[PDB]
This record gives structure tokens, C-alpha cells and sequence, in this order.
RNA sequence: UGACGGCUCUAAUCUAUUAGU
DNA sequence: ACTAATAGATTAGAGCCGTCA
């Protein structure tokens, strides 16, 4: 990507299919996918091939879509709480030992 | 009703200067960045070990498939991936003793036993070390109880790389329970496991297969743990310490901070001021020399909090203006989601904030790219908090997700946790095994 | 120790409130 | 001053399971 896009040649201009300057899988399922639509004549795959079918591309199908989506949580909420409480000290309304 | 906060996923570097994000993915279409062919190996035990393991290394040679692919990748055959010569003809074997000088039984003394079996082992090596002429990088011991932690603390003086594998993980195939069925099943991660021990050999060859290019430079990160270790007075004192990625000449700088500073409480686990300057300043110094220079920022891990006057002692150590941020990390908090809809759960990326210094993050979930999900049930996510210093709070998520991907002893697509702290625990139970070394190894490889 | 995650139990300090002296 | 109890809130050790219908 150092050459800019202008210079590129004198008899190539009228073409334009791919750059390299982002990375080296996604061109080659671009490559591919012109390849196939351009019908370059088939290859048999001998029966153990169409394993690499998933992972030749960069990533298999992982992308950032914007649809929304809801969740629902685990925590109960309060709406209403008492407004005081109360205090007091009398020392001997109940057993010391005894439990509260 | 609040929304939430995605962030995205950094992505690691590979062969020719190139991205990707599934580090076996990447190792299948370039491989490892630095090249490494010495893997002569050596092996002590009996003779059914030896047999076995000259017929996994005879096995693992030709490539391999799990039962299902569009989450596992496939893994091709050893020279196919890395690039070097492994081979079963070029293996020194040394036999133990056949007959057992330590009764069978673990009636006299379960430790004099263990004691036993590393000291025969560990004078084995060294005397193999020491008196043959060959030359060797790893030893794949078999074994037919906290034994290991002793044995690499033994053989930490005499600087030689190890790793231990057992009985069990081959031939699980024959080894029937009392029934007859097998008790382990590998029917299923056969691959995965062929990866995770080619990289771990690999690494402890002396290469690494990834690095990291997509940091800031001028900052470095620390990290801390804290162990108990009980001998009369039961001190827990720990402070192990961790690794830090200090700038170089376009490297990955993972070399750790080492030595077990006393701390004498019982109850205490924050610090104490002479042993946090030591620590600091011992931190410091490789910065130091290795950039001639000085450090613009200080990232401080911690697993729990601590206290004040450890900062009062470390707010004179900044040098100029170089301010020391630290953060801490817990691992359970309640807050289990659910998906309105289906049966699917949530995917991790997406993080939470309440004010301007806590927040919370989901590192476990589903990946589209696997189809699956990283944890069995519901994953719950992690906190994080800002305890001294100011930051931006999306700066420290980004950076606590970047740092959850080196995990150089197995090839998981990502952890639950940032592996600064992990490294740091994992040298700290075999550390503490025999504490009568002084000025311990630094490198990484030694200690798993 | 192949490696990961998800769970369970056992214990232990630091606050803050007592009463025995 | 410290040995008895009260509970909430942190913290670390170990020991069991499944392996992704
Ligand atoms: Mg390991």
C-alpha cells in the first residue's frame, strides 16, 4: 500500500479485483468466490478435502450485528420503605441471658 | 433497564507480521513466529512408559480430527504446523529400578515416601546431567500426592527444563475400571490435547509462538498474589510477585520480579512498607536498565485489597511524574443473567459500569465463531475497581480484556481470568516447597 | 501433573457491641 | 487489658464432577 492507487500500471487500469493491505485470508476467499463466480473449471477435492471449507477464510462467521436484544436479571427490587425507627433503653424488659 | 457496553476483541500477532484471532486457527494457516528445530528429548522411567510414549510419538505424526470440527479446528501433522524434526530414533532412556526400595504400601510414611521417590529421581537426573555427553533439552517423565512441587524445587539449582506427564493420559483406552469400562474417555479432545502438547513443548524448546504488537508503548503492568505458608509460626508472607511487559526493541518482555519478601502476621495480607520499597524498587530497576529510561505509568494488579500506608511508602518512589495506578479483582459475585428468549446465553464482551470507578465484565459466554459456549452452565461475570489512583474505566476493561489471551501452557481461545495474576499463583505453590534458595531463576520456562 | 470450567465444604483474620474483675 | 458469645462481610485452602443433547 506504499504505491499509491494511482500509479499502479498502464494496462491494468480498466481491472480492478483486490488489495492486500488489510489482511491475507479474507483476499483469498475473495479470490475464491471470483473464481467460482467466473467458473475456473473444477477440481475433484478426493474425498478428504471440504474440511478446510470452514476454516480457509479468516473468520467463519463471527461479525458485530446492531439488533437489540433483552435480558432478564436475577435481582427483586423495593419500591416502598418505612420512613423512621425506633429506639429506647430500659435495661431490664427482658432476662439479660435471654436471647432476642 | 440500563444498556449495556460492548467492547471489542484485540487480536493477536503471527507469521509475516499478520492477525487473527484463534491462536490454533492462526497456527494452522502460518504457524509460530521464531524457529526451532532442537527437540532432542530424553525420557526415564519403565518400560511400559517408554513403550507407550515412543508409540504416541510415533502416532502423533500424522494429522488428527476430533469428533467435531466447526469448533475445534483440525490439526495436521507436527512438521505441517511448526516446522522441525520430532522423532522417537533419537531418544537417551535411563530405567529405574525395577523392584521398589520404598515399600508399596503407604503404611510407614506417606511423606518419607514422596521424599524417596523424588530424591531417587531428582539424583537420577542430575547424575544424567552431570556425567553423560549427549545433549538434551526436556525430560518427559512417566509415573506408574504434592509430589511435583518438590521436584522442581530440587531441580531448580541445577537450571534444566522438565515437564511431567502420567500413565493414565494414554492408554485410556485398555485402562478399564473394576467394571471394565474405561475411566477416562478421550474420545473427543484428541486434538485439543496434541495441540496443547506440542505448544507446551515447543515453549519449553526455548520458542514462542505468538507475541504482541498492539500495546502502548512506555507503560507496564505488575501483578500480585498472595499464599499462606505454614511451618512453626504459620507467617504468611507470599508476595511472589509476577511478569511485566516493559517496552524493548519490538518484543514481548514476560520476565518476573522474584523472591518471596517476608511478611511476619498471622492475619495480615496487605503489606508492610520496607518489604513494598524492595519490591517496588526491585520491579523498577529492570525498566531501568533494559530502557535506559524511565516508565510513563505503573499498573498494579492485586487480588484483593490493601491497605494506606503502603501507598504513603511508594508515593516517594515515583521517580518524576511516573503515578502508579492500582486496581484489584474478584472472582464471585452473584449476578447470574438470563436470555429473554430461546435457550442460548449471553456472549462475552459486554461490560457493566455503576459510577466512574467500579464496573463489571463478562470474560465467559458463547463465541459465534465457536457456535458454542466457553462455560457448561450460566457464566457469571467478574468485578473490577480502580482502588488508588485516577484512570479512564474503559481503559483498564480493555486492558484486563487484552491481557486474557497469553496462556502459553495450553491453546484455549480465551481464560476467565487476566493471566498476570495466574502465572504469578502458579509459581507460588512450588516456589514454596523448599525456601533455602537464594536469588532464584527469573525465567518462565523453569517454573511451569 | 493436560486443560478448562462449574460446584461443594472447612477454617481463618479486620472492624463494632456486649458482660466476667 | 482477654477470655466467652452475635452476626455481616472478606479470604483462602481442599476435594468432586463433566467435557459441551
Ligand atoms: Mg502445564
Amino acid at each position: 500500500e506504499n504505491l499509491s492507487y494511482d500509479d499502479i500500471n498502464i494496462e491494468i487500469v480498466r481491472l480492478n479485483a483486490i488489495d492486500f493491505k488489510k489482511s491475507w485470508a479474507k483476499g483469498l476467499q475473495d479470490l475464491l468466490d471470483a473464481f467460482e463466480k467466473q467458473n475456473v473449471p473444477k477440481k475433484p477435492p478426493d474425498h478428504s478435502k471440504s474440511n478446510l471449507l470452514y476454516q480457509q477464510i479468516f473468520l467463519h462467521d463471527k461479525q458485530a450485528i446492531e439488533k437489540e436484544e433483552t435480558y432478564d436479571s436475577n435481582w427483586f427490587p423495593i419500591i416502598s420503605f418505612p420512613n423512621e425507627l425506633r429506639f429506647h433503653r430500659y435495661d431490664w424488659r427482658l432476662p439479660k441471658q435471654f436471647d432476642v | 433497564m440500563k444498556e449495556l457496553i460492548y467492547i471489542e476483541e484485540p487480536s493477536i500477532l503471527f507469521a509475516h507480521g499478520q492477525k487473527c484471532t484463534d491462536p490454533r486457527d492462526g497456527l494452522a494457516l502460518f504457524g509460530p513466529l521464531n524457529q526451532i528445530y532442537g527437540i532432542k528429548s530424553g525420557v526415564v522411567g519403565t518400560q511400559k512408559g517408554l513403550q507407550i510414549f515412543k508409540s504416541y510419538l510415533d502416532k502423533i505424526q500424522k494429522p488428527i480430527y476430533n469428533h467435531n470440527n466447526i469448533t475445534r479446528p483440525m490439526f495436521p501433522g507436527f512438521e505441517a504446523v511448526f516446522g522441525c524434526k520430532w522423532e522417537s530414533q533419537n531418544i537417551v532412556f535411563k530405567e529405574i529400578t525395577d523392584e521398589e526400595i520404598r515399600r508399596y504400601l503407604f503404611n510407614a510414611s506417606t511423606h518419607k515416601r514422596t521424599y524417596d521417590l523424588v530424591t531417587l529421581f531428582n539424583d537420577k537426573i542430575i547424575t544424567a546431567n552431570k556425567n553423560d555427553e549427549e545433549r538434551v533439552d526436556v525430560w518427559f517423565v512417566i509415573v506408574p500426592a504434592q509430589f511435583h512441587d518438590q521436584l522442581k524445587a530440587r531441580l531448580l539449582e541445577h537450571t534444566i527444563p522438565t515437564q511431567i506427564l502420567r500413565e493414565s493420559t494414554l492408554a485410556w483406552r485398555d485402562f478399564k475400571n473394576t467394571f471394565g469400562a474405561p475411566i477416562r474417555d478421550f474420545s473427543k479432545i484428541e486434538g485439543h490435547l496434541a495441540w496443547t502438547i506440542s505448544t507446551a513443548a515447543y515453549y519449553k524448546a526455548g520458542g514462542k509462538p505468538w507475541k504482541l504488537g498492539d500495546i502502548r508503548p512506555g507503560v507496564c503492568y505488575l501483578g500480585l498474589v498472595y499464599k499462606k505458608i505454614e511451618k512453626s509460626k504459620n507467617p504468611q508472607n507470599a508476595c511472589c510477585a509476577a511478569q511485566m511487559f516493559l517496552d524493548n526493541g519490538d518484543g514481548t518482555v514476560f520476565k518476573g520480579e522474584v523472591g518471596p519478601w517476608y511478611n511476619p502476621e498471622k492475619g495480615e495480607y496487605h503489606l508492610k512498607p520496607k518489604e513494598a520499597k524492595a519490591l517496588l524498587t526491585q520491579a523498577l530497576e529492570s525498566y531501568k536498565e533494559q530502557n535506559k529510561s524511565y516508565p510513563k505509568e505503573v499498573f498494579i494488579h492485586a487480588r484483593t485489597r490493601f491497605n494506606d500506608e503502603e501507598w504513603n511508602a511508594f508515593n516517594e518512589v515515583t521517580p518524576k511524574n511516573t503515578n502508579l495506578v492500582g486496581v484489584t479483582i474478584t472472582k464471585s459475585k452473584p449476578l447470574k443473567l438470563y436470555k429473554t428468549e430461546g435457550a442460548f446465553p449471553i456472549m462475552r464482551g459486554n461490560a457493566y459500569i455503576v459510577d466512574e470507578k467500579k464496573a463489571f465484565l463478562w470474560t465467559l459466554g458463547f463465541v459465534p465463531k465457536l457456535q458454542s459456549t466457553l462455560s457448561m452452565e450460566v457464566p457469571n461475570p467478574i468485578f473490577i475497581e480502580i482502588n488508588k489512583g485516577e484512570a479512564e474505566i474503559q481503559q483498564v476493561l480493555k486492558d484486563i480484556l487484552a491481557l486474557t489471551k497469553l496462556n502459553y501452557n495450553a491453546c484455549i481461545y480465551a481464560d476467565g481470568e487476566p493471566v498476570t495474576l495466574r502465572f504469578a499463583n502458579k509459581i507460588g505453590e512450588i516456589l514454596t516447597a523448599s525456601t533455602e534458595i537464594k536469588t532464584p531463576p527469573l525465567a518462565f520456562k523453569y517454573y511451569i
